[PDB]
């Protein structure tokens, strides 16, 4: 009623600031480690050669 | 009151929990399934004996339902900010650790696939080092458990 | 949820809301919150609006021993950067018996066609410090929730809310941007350190 | 392509976001939030002018030392087998430099005009603060932006011209014109940064 | 309350439900495909048999279609932000669970038909490893149903 | 009531269903006029009979094209934004789910198409894997129908 | 009343058409252009018949030179931000379906004349492939039609 | 009563006409020069015939600058929001548009030179696919002339 | 009073634990696998002894779990911010620490299991190198159980 | 009276000004100048000759020092916004035409030198090639003039 | 007064204190471990000797873990933001100086024991080698000490 | 009278003056050491002679830390935010400068310790390059001490 406003809170800069950074640095690290993991050396070079 | 975008953290943590354990078994299922395709052209009788990696690859997916279904039966419409975080947390605790466990199901797997083709008496070791590859998955599982009924 | 304080000049012109207004004189904190919305008795007496400038004369008469008076002055102009008028409150002015103490409010400002929200419009430090008196002095307020619309108000509604909480803050941006340039410095150095590469053969 | 993946994917989801939300801001009305004043104006002027001395030099210096090991390499490397390279080519190294030199004597020259204001109220800090901030940040990055592509710039004509002295003695003195021309490209950064800063006093 | 836009996430769910199964299908049968076609040059007698992965890559875009239409009749205007925030949960939930089954039905398809084209036996093999994919977007598929009627 | 940015949504959709379908529908043209090109050097006789792959493709576009027709049909000034939501929704469920299709049909039509030109019997099987890949495209149009009409 | 950025998204509409159609032209005659240099060295006769494909990658321009100009004859100091919004998904529309049939026709181009240097009968099917490549700019220009007189 | 950042608009409108332009025109002249110069050390009387992609280059950095000229004299303090965003439309339209045709020409005119010292009878097909890269850039002043004279 | 929004960052403190040591163990894992794999052709004797660096890499996986259960179960909904940001702390330094030792173990361990199938008396340093790269992971460890306990 | 961030837009006229047109002269130079040292080594007797494209790369930092030398001059503390971005845009609209200058000489100017030194009579036509390339640099100073000093 | 958000610069400071020592660290062993595996093949004397690049990598983490400890047994709840960036900047001066001694470590360790496999009297060089590029290590503690101790 | 969180680019200052000389001085030491472990199997008694290159990294990570202790010595909790953004303007300055300048002196180093092998008199040369590499660290370090003394 009255069409008060949303109300949002004095801390909004920071606790935003915060997430998104922090959940940035979080899914940056996870796609790094697992770009990783995925084209890692498979390692069974050493057995390609009589598969190819 | 609590506020009304509060499910969406929980509704995300279902959907991560389901989505990243499909994305880990589906690496594990891809790279395993390549591993005994290679490996039949010339062992033809070790094909069954080597679906195991694709089996214990297909448990990772089974632990992402099993979250994401608690997940989404532990679901309300005023589920408190709190709650929504703890199921989000849980939901990418399993999802995240399952699609790590995939990966590295996936990679042993083919790898050791194709070995015991090579060399029979490496499939005890195989089947030991999927396992610690898949203890990852479960301790995933065991996070988003203490999480979730939290 | 108590209404809003509407002073009217033929029709609504200036609304203001707070869902908890307190105000302290030497630290003696009272609560108005009851006192201010939703009874009709309210002394709004010497209230001003003219089409460009506002004054809510809020006045509580057993307060503090004496008829306290709580002047919150807003002004709205055409900025010419933009076409807007843009309004902000200018201060808030707090007459005691016999004497007067004004308070700076810093950031209350917004696009006349819209109301402004603020969490904590308080001078207390721990509550943002919007109102701020360079000279020290006896009064201290709080008002939480603080919204107020003096200019382009329509009936018993406030317009859409700008409001200070905001993605980002000048300090905020200032620690962004210094980042940013040590993050490139960084990405630099690391690029070339991981670009690091060792012989893979050597002489006899 | 690794790494160039990541800068790639930041660079591509930070544009998107970026014409995401000047869309949501310009539709929805709310583009009066969108204060590129505020930003401007908040943003201390020591930020800007204290940006300003540190790129001047350290920009310099990263063209300097890129193009000393640009070419030094060509140096040495010809040099084993033509020695007279070493100390005649050092003159690229000179030119080299000479824009880290550049460098430090445009950021002593801009810290120079740094001063307190001890005002904190846009209105009283003042359009000669603003612009003195501005100015010694623009002054910061031309001259340190024109010395890193000029030292680059120098550098590759100086591993040339080693490389071309390793054949042919008589040649260096000819292809030294070019490394004269690059490096001029430094002295018009540092022109343009007096410019710049010709008419700033921060106070 | 139910703010205006609270459909957003709905539509979201209906469309990530379609079009990420519908990605899913479309890289189990290009490579699937691929693979039929490089096999076929030397073992015409296959192709019917080795068309199974294609069927399967088609089976995860019908997965996402079912879900897709149960979102979009679910959809309503006054359609409250907590039920918006399921059905966005269960597109997802289908959608990229879909395309990992589907990248896992892809990868599989290929390298197991190449094989089959030179070792037989490796059929039923292929078979079994196919379902083991393909249930990836089942488990994609109960989840989704689960948030979508929650 | 409504507010007036609402039929951005509603454009957007249309130039969804259009650009991603058509961009779908090239990639699928693309590919096959390079597989065509490069198998009628040897087998010229089949250039017309391998046009199938391209027309498989166009027909990506015309459901683009159907749906985007609908969309900017039903758009007028107040359009609710729920409305909006649900036409931007059909267009990227047909515009994405054509530029998959796409995607697969042009790697189909380019693999299937080479090796016709070397195995005669691979025609029927390249046949039933565009339809495979077709069908996807098929059910974006539903969903984006389905959305669209809601 | 109404917005004054109502005009960027009419600008936007106009300038977009223009750019994208004549990107997808210029890359269409740039494919198209290479291909008739490697193919002229042994089959000279061939480079006047060979600029079908340059001729087609033209028209996608003039599609979107339409489009542009229609846009820019609609545009007024007043227009609504519906009419806007209107004009910019007209303007995606005919530029990004032009630029994937510029891509296509490219592509086509450059293989069908190449393959055309040697076995001659190619060249029908490149028209008709080409042809197909080219109402995709079509499908874009009449969905911007449809759009951008509304 | 109009903004004071207004300007900008056209400002950049002005800009890119010029940057964009000669970007291309750049590009153009580049590709364009490397082409002559390899096909100058074999023979040497085609220099000046082999110029005309250069110039045709040139002419898109006339047509920017035409353009930006005219958004230049037609800037003011006063200029209305609606008179900036139709000054940066026709500058990105003719920036953009020349960008992309000098991408043409250039690609164009380095093969077509190559190509006519070892074919003569090539050059009039490289003028005629030079022509119709031109032309893009062409349609791209007549859109920009549009805005900025309405 | 505590914000609601505190517990967000102890939730993250948990999944991190968990998800970045499972992804180190994972690595670790599947590249002592992969070294095993082809280790044992040649050796079968050595794949017990050799199976070490496996056991080492799911160390670092008990050390996340152990910190995500302490997280989690000092989790509340009034956690006051400071014992949030305490616990993502924790989270972060076991997770990266043993993501960074389980990277280690794994390229350790690949290595010096190769070496040695060569040459026997490598095994006691490879044994040392790993104590080495794990007890990164006990590092981790204590400061996330100081910050965690904190 | 003006705003007081009003000067930081023309700042960064004479910024870019000169840092672009920098760019574009240090390529130019440095391109041109690796090409002459390379070929000077096998031709000594045309190195004062083929010093011309680094002049003509000079040329671009001479065009930008005069712009910015412009701006710097005008720019007082608190000149009105439109002058502001008159003169943001004068710095553009010369520094990026002189970069693209400064590429094309570059380019034009190795391509050329490399050339002539294997065949003299390309000299001329190197020459003229290298007056169109600069000439954009030329333009962006038109440009840049008119702005500035309106 | 100490705002609530205060302790979360002091947290990230150990945090990165324990995680980028360990990152270096696990890179120095890596790399360190791969070389001396290399080595050992050849001339197994050497492996207990050449442990000294491991070593050195190790004593990274020590110094993160020392100021690690140091950061997270200095934090108080309402610990001022003064001493929160302090702390801050302490774990970045440690850790990211730890990251490159562990890259200094790793590079020059994995080429001076395959060298000291060729050469013996290397090894002398080595360790002063491995001595400079551990005190960055040094000095990075002495700054995070500094700072986190003031 | 000053913000709270005016300490914090002072703080970044000091951390920044560490970490960039470390990284820098990481990188020329790593270089320098590969030279030297290539330079050493052939001749060995040139190892200490060509230590330098490394002794000069260590000098840049030793500006490095003078300036990180002065700044960290200078950070007092009332600092103006003009005394720390002069100690953040000081910290680019020593940091990024040693960077550079470690980076310079890796590459000369590394060719000049490869070169002395070779060609001895090759000795003063590379020294002479290399003290000019390191004034550069000098001259940041003159720029860093004067702002963070103002």
């Amino acid at each position: 009623p009255y069409n008060l406003a949303y109300k949002y809170n004095l801390e909004y800069s920071v606790v935003f600031n915060l997430v998104l950074w922090i959940m940035t640095g979080l899914a940056l690290a996870v796609i790094i480690t697992s770009y990783n993991i995925w084209n890692m050396d498979p390692g069974y070079d050493s057995i390609i050669y009589r598969m190819t | 009151n609590n506020p009304e975008y509060s499910s969406f953290f929980g509704v995300m943590g279902a959907s991560s929990a389901m989505v990243f354990s499909a994305m880990g078994a589906a690496y594990g299922t891809a790279k395993s399934g390549t591993g005994i395709a290679a490996m039949s052209v010339m062992r033809p009788e070790l094909i069954m004996k080597s679906i195991i990696p694709v089996v214990m690859a297909g448990i990772i997916a089974i632990y992402g339902l099993v979250v994401a279904v608690l997940i989404a039966n532990s679901l309300t419409d005023g589920i408190t900010l709190y709650r929504s975080f703890l199921q989000l947390g849980a939901g990418l605790s399993v999802g995240l650790s399952g699609l790590a466990a995939g990966f590295a199901i996936g990679i042993v797997g083919d790898a050791g696939v194709r070995g015991t083709a090579q060399q029979p008496r490496l499939f005890v070791g195989m089947i030991l080092i999927l396992i610690f590859a898949e203890v990852l998955g479960l301790y995933g599982l065991i996070v988003a458990l203490i999480l979730s009924t939290k | 949820i108590h209404p809003p304080v509407s002073y009217n000049d033929t029709a609504p012109r200036i609304l203001f809301w707070a869902q908890n207004f307190s105000v302290a004189y030497k630290d003696e904190w009272k609560d108005l919150t009851s006192l201010t919305f939703g009874v009709e008795n309210l002394n709004l007496t010497g209230s001003f609006w003219n089409d460009s400038f506002a004054m809510l004369s809020l006045t509580y008469e057993p307060l503090f021993g004496a008829t306290v008076t709580f002047k919150f002055i807003l002004a709205s102009r055409f900025y010419p950067v933009s076409a807007r008028y843009w309004f902000t409150m200018e201060r808030l002015e707090i007459h005691s018996n016999g004497s007067v103490a004004h308070f700076n409010v810093s950031q209350v400002t917004g696009p006349s066609i819209y109301s402004f929200h603020c969490e904590y419009v308080s001078s207390l430090s721990k509550k943002g410090s919007l109102l701020v008196t360079n000279v020290p002095s006896l009064w201290q307020m709080t008002l939480h929730n603080f919204q107020i619309q003096a200019f382009n108000v329509t009936g018993e509604q406030f317009s859409y809310a700008s409001d200070c909480a905001g993605f980002f803050s000048p300090g905020i941006w200032m620690g962004l941007l210094t980042t940013l340039f040590m993050l490139f410095i960084f990405t630099y150095g690391l690029h070339m350190i991981l670009s690091l590469k060792t012989m893979d053969r050597f002489d006899d | 392509t690794g790494l160039e993946l990541l800068y790639l994917g930041i660079f591509v989801a930070f544009w998107a976001c970026m014409i995401v939300v000047g869309i949501c801001y310009t539709i929805f009305d709310l583009g009066f939030r969108f204060d590129v004043a505020w930003f401007l104006t908040e943003t201390s002027p020591f930020m800007w002018s204290n940006l300003g001395i540190g790129l001047a030099i350290s920009l310099s210096v990263v063209g300097a030392a890129w193009g000393i090991y640009i070419t030094g390499s060509s140096i040495i490397g010809g040099g084993v087998k033509a020695p007279r390279i070493k100390t005649k080519n050092l003159v690229s190294i000179i030119f080299c430099e000479a824009v880290a030199i550049y460098g430090i004597i445009m950021a002593i020259v801009i810290s120079n005009m740094a001063e307190p204001f001890s005002a904190t109220d846009p209105k009283a800090i003042g359009h000669r603060n603003y612009h003195a901030g501005y100015s010694m940040f623009g002054a910061g990055l031309t001259v340190g932006l024109s010395n890193l592509f000029c030292g680059v710039c120098v550098g590759i004509v100086g591993s040339g011209a080693a490389l071309a002295d390793a054949q042919n003695p008589s040649l260096f003195v000819k292809i030294l014109i070019v490394e004269i021309f690059g490096s001029a490209i430094g002295l018009f950064g540092v022109i343009v940064a007096i410019l710049q800063t010709s008419r700033v006093k921060m106070g």
